[PDB]
RNA sequence: AUCGAGAGGA
């Protein structure tokens, strides 16, 4: 019913008046640790090769 | 862990432009100047000098995020004038004002030390 | 190679090899400290 | 990403957010979206979950995104509203005597995302061009929504007499065609209640426009508050000598009243009321006297406040605090209760060894006749600690039963 | 002669300082341990019975004397050397001293062939020693001597060092013993129950509880019963009285009812008599008791013997366990019945379970005594078996080999090391939470942990009554300091002048009462008890008296003269009920108070004069107590005391409140504890705020101890620039907060500036932080040891190599030396190696077992220590040093519950500034004040502005009428500032004035241990658990975050089924099984050869692949383990 | 543990004033007059000198690691 | 061997002001220097070598910071105010280090901030009403005020603008206060000149 | 590494 999961992060929260309500400000280390598996296509072949 | 180096507020990254001009399409004769690695120190003076130009209809600036190190200055002028020309004249006027202020402060210091 | 240690009680510089009980030769004290490395560590005065 | 805070009580405790990468090592949140999470920044931590497929990403983007989460099905009202600084500041900003200069107005218009680039005609053209705070909030307000509200300080006998549509106090919020025609905005107009501007924006305009409305209120109002400023200090906790004398006279009269009731009970001149024993009737009379004293002193303190008082500012806007807090800071802290009754005789017929036996007076049984600025006496301090311990125990013991 | 009011604030605090010069803050711990070593161990050894063993020759083996030497340590060569506590901390030794016992073995065979052989100083065990106790090597040492030994002179002691770990014994609350308590349970068969947990003076058995209850109404009337120990059936009280030799009903009611003119008591006891008339003689009553027992002897003889033994030993041991005590036991049981009837008749109040006069604090001494009794009994048992197996062969034996000293040593060591208070075998019946690891995060945390009390009611219990702040905690327990989590009200803290009594023998008091006109209980006739006053001593009714008033006067005079009655003896006269209860036992929390004459203090000005020159004429606190000017009053004697809050209460007033006071407070601020005594103006805050600060002063950074350079603590935070508060209370002078402060005075502005301080957050000055503002250093110690446990496998510190080591990570080992240990001064990043350890195998003949850094730390090695542990293999400790500069997300707090994280940091040009260019160090939001009502924060800010402008330290002592806000404002207006602490500030970005004048000034802020860098964590396909293939738990394990049941429910409400499946299936534990389409049970798949078959159905074609969580496969297999057939049917 | 170099607020140097401050205090100056003699006029720098606890003097009571 | 760890000493050395009057304009930023890590054109070498052999505590002060450049020295060491205290040493303790000083400003770190307070004020009498005192009588008068004591604030000036700004620039020691002001004006003017150069490139590139 | 206990945070 509940379990531990991958691709999760946790840290202290902080105010930021300059984010929209639907935005979350994320550290670069959390974002560098966490990844999203994006499928390659001719639409994104160049960008994904760059990455 | 996540602390940016303190020089990133002042130093331009390679391939990053100091200033970028983008035409504002909402109203005519308006431009957005995105200036990188500057802050309220130049934004406030440039804005306030632009407000002294009667051919300037709008002059404002913002630091979109304090953790980021750029400013955006929006300038709208009258149709016979240009926001780029207004921005240039504002910088020229600020430079002349500061040169005069520096020379007069040198004179005042000389008077104070002498008598 | 020598790995000279300092005594916690007598502050004596004495060499001790591996597979040797940790004993100061001057007073027999059982707690020893390593000396500061010779490597070059740099500090930004910030 | 899904952004979550524990305990995850309702569906608004896990909402979808768009990632914005920023320098330091904390999760940075907008301040309106803190009320749904029940989150404050006193060391709270939150969990970020990254969906790992286009299908889950589309699911979260079309179901759980924060703008889609503005109105809750629990109570058919907004779940997030305008909050502390932005609410105190929008209250101060939409007052009738807020006049902005040309440079200030341009500074604020820099922070409107939904601005058409047209400077509005100032409300005052001569002797000097001045815009009003309502005139700029009208630019913040989206679409052509129409809304009627009333500021918290709206007198109840104003809608009957004349001046109903021209309010002397600038209460009676009226937004027409997306312009704040009149009124001071506050919790009642921008909070999480039903029929507020944020609710009507979400119902008439979409969730995207409402998202921008939240963001624009926050940015514009915070950058104006950089000019106006908001604070609080000792001067806001102080009252004039007349108010202090009135409060002390009220407390002295109340203590004499309680002494009279005690003397009546001691002489058997007190007869019980239906449905209660004599002890309970005496307790009811004493508690009524002391509650009356507390309310009268609180009213005295409240009327003593100026328009510049920052407690009154935050209470009026609804940003934080209540009139009882002002009364306790200025007038009197009041009766301390343990299990809904006065301080019990924990010693033998005594609340403390500093009192005589069988002393049902107000100070013996836990009436704090001082304010927080005046400072509590040692017995008032201990009784107040007892009353506060009751709240701590309640907070720490209700959680297991409610969660189960 | 009299101390006038204008001098009082000095005099009282002078008195208070003298107290803390005499006692300290951990006096209860040291006195408890000292009494345990001086008295309790000897009493336990002597109270054990001599073990008489014989086949013939016989041996008694009587233990007669104990000797506890100083703490020593035995090396492998065996040389005893004096061991210092710091050496114990560094080497992971146990700071214990050897206990030797004198044994006397006399041979007695026949023919008067007697000869005694005495073994002087037989090593019986090792006892861990509390630091700074009398038997500690740091006892009586000067500060220079302690510094010579690398000890902090401010270290209070009061703790043990077990295996290098500092362990502190928490005082445990318990109901007092030998006292009758009449309660009434609403949901029970009994209307009223009078219990008495009885325990003999020198403990040898547990508390034997006896109950005397009344059956709830609905045969004819209310029957009184008695639930005796070791008997599983209620017994009528009349049966018990007859079993004690009182058969006549007149005698029984003489013992129960002392006033025969009272028919109410009579008719309420009559049902019990009517129920017991068939039994009318002692032997029959004893037979009835034995029959109702759980071991009913078939023959009435052994039934009667068992009943005799129960009624003589288990029933009311405190009254006396010898024979011929039936009269005293009958009188006491009659008193229990009398108390029950008084409660049932409404003539007495039910006793309050929460009254601290009814409680006792089980301190280090009496707790170690419980352990020592159990352990010495086990030791004597083992000696009995060992000696028996030898004398059965008819030959002598060596007691030195009979005494296996590991019982006492390992028992005390284990119990103090783990906290499980009891035998190691009974690890579940044992009660944990005793003996916790001493908190060394800040000096306040250490002091509070050493003054910590515990109510073992159980955190699971949701009844608020034991958690409530009782009235009787006044002066004994801090009203504020308590954890706000699940242990609200259960974990408590001593008030500053609170002293837990250590215990004393009632012998001199009883002897004086004998010499005085008291009449013993066996010599009187019951008819005298009516008008006379009972006298109880430690719960035992010892006699009666005729003039209780002048008896109390005599006893109070005796105690105030330091005569036969010692200071800690409590003497309560209940007047309405004529008892006089005297208590000398341990665990009674009490506090000192100023005695009051007719309406005057006995503390004259001469005492203050002699106290002022305390350092010359050696006139101390004890001379103040001996002068009869001060008195220790316990919670139970406070009920009979009339206190004056201040000597101003003793003034004659227009309407006198009392005019008959008996005592006075030394100062009311002493009701607070260690951490609440740091709050300035706590009487101007809401009490929850004071509790939250009392909890948060313990996470504040500072200098936790002066000798931190030599300690190898696992975690330690030291602030670069600790400051004493500008605004302080007069109690911190004794907490030593001025010598080891835990914060910095920050120019704080309460303002709304940019919105980055909203909702309990702060804006800090980046320029101040650059200048060392709230900078700290974090010290982390790693321990390692190379074990040569056997020739099969041995570990060793040596620089590993890629060619010989097998489990060698890709991280580089170049930072290590040939000894395998990194050197100090080497900068080490996350995942780096600090100790190169290799273990011999049964990548050949040695595997890598190196110690890495705790990941994502990035410190510098502070120092490396090498020594030998107790058994004597090489042992290393490496302290790594990491500078923590405050940043966004770090938690800060004032002393008023005002906590918050750093929202953003602005440079000095970006912060708002006053006309004189002062920028705030911190900006906090005004919205944190109104709901919280932390007016103490504002008054402290204003007082701090005055203090900084005046060059003084503000006095924020709680109850001080010489300091109010108007005085502080008038003072501040003299320094050219707005009297209310406001200033015109300018916007740092634009330089324009802020329309609203901001409230700014110095406030003492604290940096708390909770830094964001120790909390930030992320995961993307890391390690998984072995049992269920799900992410690990924790940052340290690189674990994943729990998507719990409530998250599942939230996403169900959202309707996000694919996200729910991603979180609960695909991001946790994806798995595949092969199922038989016929029986639905997991089949056998062989994907390499592609052969799938179900052994059950004997098919190999109808198999199906099923994608299920691994936890669900594990569940189904654990169900098949239970003979359940969960058949996953795919059709 | 040791007197800071700069004032945290303004950045004025206070590191060279601790010893002079102590010498003025033993010269029977009041703390306020001593702070006035050293030229600490802003209450931030007065905070720095007035609230400082010289812990280094206690850390120097322990013998060093090497003789 | 001192009781303060290495980063403590380093941080403490960074905050010692060094006389920068004529040398700061000549030195280059190490970013701009075409040398290796260091050279005399972009940096100044300091050496410190102290050992407490005597029985009294040795005060390692800024006077012990020995420089290779005579022009760039600790301010207190310049030829009264005592020397800044780096660390106190006990007999047998020793501190030997080698520092390099660089060119920077307060945006990067407060140690490169030359000011010990910048008092800035305008409109001492609240004539523009940029502040709104709830009780103007309660507030003290500015040192630059020109009002009789009965008058609390100046009459409101509707046509007024902020002019006449009052400054008190206090120097930490590195630069002279007038050198701070002159260098500030020059630096602001060069910021604007560089901005105008980049502006011209952006305008002409379009 | 596991298990337990304890201390904490929200
Ligand atoms: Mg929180
Ligand atoms: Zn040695
Ligand atoms: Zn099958
Ligand atoms: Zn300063
Ligand atoms: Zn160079």
């Amino acid at each position: 019913m509940g379990k531990r999961v991958d691709f999760s992060a946790r840290t202290v929260i902080t105010p930021d008046p300059n984010l929209s309500i639907d935005q979350v400000g994320v550290p670069r280390s959390i974002a560098a640790n966490m990844t999203f598996a994006e499928i390659v296509t001719p639409f994104n072949i160049d960008r994904l090769q760059e990455l | 862990m996540n602390a940016p180096p303190a020089f990133e507020s002042f130093l331009l990254f390679e391939g990053e432009k100091k200033i970028t001009i983008n035409k504002d399409t909402k109203v005519p004769n308006a431009c957005l100047f995105t200036i990188n690695k500057e802050d309220h120190t130049l934004g406030n003076i440039i804005k306030s000098q632009l407000l002294k130009d009667p051919q300037v209809l709008f002059a404002g600036y913002k630091v979109p995020h304090p953790l980021e190190h750029k400013i955006i200055i929006r300038v709208q002028t009258t149709p016979d004038y240009s926001p780029q020309e207004a921005f240039t004249n504002a910088i020229t006027d600020l430079i002349s004002e500061l040169s005069l202020l520096e020379e007069r402060f040198r004179v005042a210091i000389k008077d104070k030390q002498e008598g | 190679q020598p790995m000279i240690y300092i005594c916690g009680e007598c502050h004596t510089e004495n060499e001790i090899k591996s597979r040797d009980p940790i004993r100061c030769r001057e007073c027999g004290y059982r707690i020893m400290y390593k000396k500061r490395t010779k490597r070059l560590v740099v500090f930004d005065a910030r | 990403v899904i952004f979550n805070r524990q305990p995850t009580l309702h569906k608004m405790s896990m909402m979808g957010h768009r990632v914005r990468i920023l320098p330091w090592s904390t999760f940075r949140l907008n301040l309106s979206v803190t009320t749904p999470y029940n989150a404050d920044f006193d060391g709270d931590e939150m969990n970020l979950h990254l969906p790992q497929s286009l299908e889950t990403r589309a699911e979260i983007q079309e179901l759980a995104m924060v703008p889609r989460m503005i109105v809750t099905p629990q109570s058919n009202r907004p779940v997030m509203g305008i909050v502390q600084d932005t609410l105190t500041a929008v209250r101060k900003f939409t007052k009738r005597d807020v006049f902005l200069e040309r440079g200030e107005v341009m500074n604020l218009l820099m922070f409107l995302s939904t601005w058409d680039g047209k400077v509005p005609q100032p409300a005052i053209l001569k002797p000097r061009p001045l815009w009003t705070g309502k005139q700029i909030f009208s630019l913040i307000i989206p679409g052509h929504i129409n809304c009627i509200r009333t500021h918290s300080t709206h007198p109840d006998d104003e809608d009957s007499g004349p001046y109903k549509h021209i309010s002397p106090g600038d209460t009676k919020v009226v937004v027409e065609n997306g312009e704040l025609i009149m009124g001071i905005l506050c919790k009642k107009s921008l909070g999480t209640s039903a029929g507020s501007l944020v609710h009507i924006s979400y119902l008439e305009m979409g969730h995207d426009i409402t998202r921008l409305f939240y963001s624009n209120i926050q940015t514009v109002i915070n950058n104006w508050l950089l000019i106006e400023g908001h604070t609080i200090g000792i001067g806001d906790s102080i009252a004039d000598s007349k108010t202090y004398q009135d409060i002390q006279n009220t407390i002295k009269k109340a203590k004499q009243d309680v002494i009279e009731v005690i003397e009546k009970a001691h002489n058997n001149e007190l007869e019980p009321t239906p449905g209660n024993t004599l002890r309970q009737t005496f307790e009811n009379q004493v508690n009524r006297i002391l509650n009356d004293a507390r309310d009268k002193t609180g009213s005295s303190a409240q009327k003593s406040l100026s328009e510049y008082n920052n407690f009154k500012s935050m209470v009026v806007s609804g940003a934080k605090g209540s009139k009882i807090n002002i009364s306790q800071v200025i007038a009197v802290v009041g009766q301390q209760n343990v299990e809904g009754k006065r301080i019990p005789f924990g010693f033998k017929h005594r609340t403390l060894p500093h009192f005589i036996k069988d002393d049902y007076g107000p100070e013996s049984r836990g009436f704090v006749e001082n304010s927080y600025l005046a400072g509590l006496t040692p017995t008032e301090f201990f009784f107040h600690a007892m009353g506060g311990r009751e709240g701590l125990i309640d907070t720490a013991v209700k959680t297991a039963e409610t969660g189960y | 002669d009299e101390i006038t009011p204008d001098l009082w604030q000095e005099a009282c605090w002078i008195v208070i300082s003298s107290y803390f010069d005499e006692k300290g803050l951990v006096r209860q711990q040291l006195d408890s341990f000292d009494e345990f070593i001086q008295m309790s161990v000897q009493r336990i050894v002597e109270d054990a019975p001599p073990i008489d063993l014989q086949a013939p020759p016989r041996y008694l083996l009587k233990f007669e004397q104990i000797y506890l030497s100083k703490p020593t340590h035995w090396e492998r060569d065996g040389a005893p050397s004096p061991m210092m506590p710091n050496e114990a901390r560094l080497r992971n030794l146990t700071y214990s001293a050897p206990l030797y016992v004198d044994i006397t073995k006399t041979v007695i065979k026949e023919g008067e062939e007697q000869l005694q052989t005495q073994h002087q100083k037989t090593f019986i065990g090792k006892i861990p020693i509390m630091l700074r106790s009398t038997y500690c090597l740091l006892n009586g040492l000067t500060d220079r001597d302690l510094c010579e030994l690398n000890e902090c002179p401010l270290d209070p002691g009061g703790y043990f060092i077990i295996n290098g770990s500092e362990k502190v014994l928490i005082a445990q609350e318990k109901m007092a013993t030998n006292t009758v308590y009449v309660f009434a349970k609403k949901d029970s068969k009994y209307a009223y129950t009078g219990e008495c947990r009885s325990c003999l003076e020198n403990s040898s058995r547990p508390t034997s509880t006896i109950w005397v209850s009344m059956l709830a109404r609905g045969a004819i009337g209310q029957r009184i019963v008695a639930t005796l120990p070791y008997i599983k059936q209620e017994v009528p009280i009349i049966i018990v009285f007859r079993a004690l030799g009182f058969v006549s009903d007149r005698d029984i009611l003489e013992h129960i009812i002392y006033d025969f003119e009272d028919p109410e008591m009579m008719e309420m006891v009559k049902p019990s008599l009517d129920e017991a008339f068939v039994i009318q003689e002692q032997n029959v009553a004893l037979n009835f008791i034995g029959s109702r027992g759980a071991k009913p002897g078939v023959t009435k003889e052994k039934r009667i013997k068992y009943a005799k033994e129960v009624l003589q030993k288990e029933m009311l041991p405190h009254v006396g366990v010898s024979d011929f005590c039936e009269t005293k036991k009958a009188y006491f049981l009659g008193y229990m019945v009398h108390r029950l009837l008084l409660a049932a008749l409404g003539r007495r109040e039910l006793d309050d379970r929460d009254h601290y006069g009814n409680k006792r604090l089980d301190l280090a001494g009496p707790l170690l005594a419980f352990l020592f009794r159990g352990m010495f009994k086990n030791l004597l048992k083992e000696v009995r078996i060992y000696a028996q197996k030898f004398i059965d062969r008819g030959k002598d034996f060596n007691l030195e080999l009979a005494i296996k000293t590991r019982i006492i040593s390992d028992g005390l060591k284990y119990s103090l090391a783990t906290g499980n208070w009891g035998d190691q075998k009974k690890a579940h019946q044992a009660r944990a939470g005793v003996s916790q690891v001493l908190n060394r995060l800040t000096f306040a945390s250490t002091l509070s942990h050493l003054r910590r009390l515990n109510s073992p009611i159980g955190r699971d219990g949701k009844l608020a009554k034991p958690r409530q702040l009782h009235n009787t905690l006044w002066g004994m327990v801090c009203p504020a300091e308590t954890p706000e989590g699940h242990a609200v009200g259960l974990v408590k803290n001593l008030a500053l002048m609170a002293y837990i009594s250590v215990g004393s023998q009632p012998s001199p008091i009883l002897e004086f009462l004998e010499e005085w006109s008291m009449e013993n209980l066996e010599e009187i006739s019951p008819a005298a008890i009516a008008d006379a006053t009972k006298i109880f001593v430690n719960g035992c009714w010892v006699g009666i008296h005729k003039d209780p008033e002048q008896l109390m006067n005599t006893l109070r005079k005796l105690r105030r003269q330091m005569d036969i009655i010692v200071s800690e003896v409590s003497m309560i006269r209940d007047i309405r009920e004529r008892e006089i209860r005297i208590y000398t036992d341990a665990g009674r929390i009490c506090r000192p108070l100023l005695i009051v004459e007719k309406q005057k203090l006995l503390l004259k000005k001469r005492h203050i004069d002699q106290l002022k020159e305390r350092e010359y004429n050696n006139y101390s606190w004890q001379d103040l107590v001996a002068s009869g000017v001060v008195e220790y009053i316990d919670t139970l004697e406070e009920e009979t005391v009339m206190l004056a809050m201040t000597p101003d209460d003793l003034q004659e007033k227009e309407v006198a409140y009392c005019s008959t006071y008996t005592h006075c407070e030394i100062h009311p601020s002493m009701i607070l504890g260690v951490c609440a005594s740091i709050i300035p103006f706590p009487d101007h805050n809401q009490s929850p705020r004071n509790t939250y600060q009392s909890a948060m002063g313990k996470q504040a950074m500072g200098v936790y101890i002066t000798n931190f350079h030599v300690r190898m603590d696992t975690l330690a935070h030291v602030l670069y620039y600790p400051q004493k508060p500008l605004v302080t209370t007069r109690s911190m002078e004794y907490l030593r907060f001025r010598e080891l402060p835990a914060g910095i005075n920050s120019i704080v502005a309460i303002a709304s500036y940019t919105g980055y301080n909203q909702e309990d957050s702060v804006i800090m000055n980046r320029s101040a932080v650059d200048r060392g503002f709230f900078r700290s250093v974090f010290y982390r110690s790693y321990k390692e040891q190379e074990s040569k446990k056997g020739f099969d496998q041995e570990e060793v510190f040596e620089k590993p190599t890629r060619e010989t080591c097998q489990g060698m990570r890709h991280a580089i080992y170049d930072k290590l030396d040939d000894d395998g240990l990194i050197a100090p001064g080497v900068r080490v990043s996350g995942d780096d190696v600090i100790i190169g350890k290799t273990v011999t195998l049964p990548r050949y003949t040695k595997r890598d077992c190196s110690t890495f850094l705790r990941t994502s730390e990035t410190g510098i090695v502070d120092q490396v220590m090498v020594t030998l542990n107790q058994e004597g293999y090489k042992f290393c400790k490496i302290r790594v040093r990491s500078v923590r500069i405050p940043q966004i997300g770090d938690k800060f707090a004032s002393r008023h519950g005002q906590k918050g994280t750093c929202g953003i940091q602005y440079r000095q040009e970006d912060m708002p500034f006053t006309c004189e260019g002062i920028t705030p160090d911190i900006i906090i939001n005004p919205h944190a004040i109104p709901s919280r009502m932390t007016i103490g924060h504002l008054i402290e800010c204003l007082q701090g502005k005055v203090s900084a402008n005046k060059g003084e330290i503000g006095d924020a002592t709680p109850f001080n009428d010489a300091v109010n806000v108007q005085k502080i404002s008038n003072l501040l207006s003299d320094y050219g500032y707005h009297l209310r602490g406001n200033e015109v500030l300018y916007n740092g970005f634009t330089g324009r004035k802020i329309t609203s004048q901001i409230f700014i000034g110095p406030t003492y802020y604290q940096r708390l241990k909770h830094m964001v860098d120790d909390k930030i964590h992320s995961r993307a396909r890391g390690p998984i658990q072995i049992l269920n293939r799900q992410p690990m738990e924790g940052r340290s394990r690189d674990g994943g975050l729990r998507f719990g049941e409530m998250e599942r429910d939230c996403q169900i409400a959202h309707g996000a089924a694919q996200f729910l499946r991603e979180r609960l299936f695909e991001a946790s534990d994806p798995y595949q099984v092969h199922v038989c389409n016929l029986c639905g049970i997991m089949a056998i798949a062989n994907t390499r050869t592609h052969t799938y078959e179900c052994r059950g159905c004997r098919n190999k074609t109808q198999i199906s692949l099923v994608r299920m969580p691994y936890a669900c496969k594990l569940l189904f297999q654990e169900l098949m383990s239970m003979s359940i057939a969960p058949r996953m049917m795919s059709v | 543990m040791i007197i800071p170099v700069r004032c945290f607020t303004c950045g004025k140097i206070v590191g060279n004033k601790w010893e002079a401050y102590l010498g003025l205090l033993q010269a029977e100056y009041t703390e306020g007059d001593a702070l006035d003699a050293l030229g600490l006029k802003r209450y931030c720098c007065r905070r720095m000198l007035l609230a400082h606890v010289d812990l280094i003097e206690k850390l120097l009571n322990y013998a060093p690691l090497e003789k | 061997s001192s009781v303060l760890h290495d980063e403590f000493i380093a941080h403490r050395l960074g905050l010692i002001p060094l006389t920068s009057d004529d040398i700061v304009d000549k030195l280059q930023y190490s970013r701009d220097c075409t040398c290796e890590e260091f050279c005399p054109e972009c940096s100044v070498e300091f050496t410190l070598d102290v050992r407490c052999n005597e029985d009294q505590t040795r005060h390692v002060t800024s006077r012990d910071l020995i420089s290779n450049s005579p022009r760039v020295i600790p301010v207190t060491s310049r030829n009264e105010q005592d020397d800044i205290l780096i660390v106190k040493l006990r007999k047998g303790q020793e501190l030997r280090l080698r520092a390099y000083a660089k060119k920077g400003f307060g945006k990067e770190h407060a140690k490169w901030n030359p000011t010990a307070g910048v008092a800035f004020e305008y409109d001492p009498d609240n004539a523009l009403r940029h502040t709104v005192y709830p009780k103007p009588e309660e507030w003290p008068k500015s040192e630059y005020s020109e009002l009789d004591e009965d008058e609390s604030q100046a009459p409101y000036d509707p046509n007024g603008k902020p002019e006449r700004f009052y400054y008190n620039v206090e120097s930490c020691g590195s630069l002279r206060p007038e050198t701070i002001v002159l260098s500030a004006l020059s630096g602001l003017k060069k910021k604007l000149s560089d901005l105008q150069t980049q502006l011209s490139h952006e305008i002409q590139s379009d």
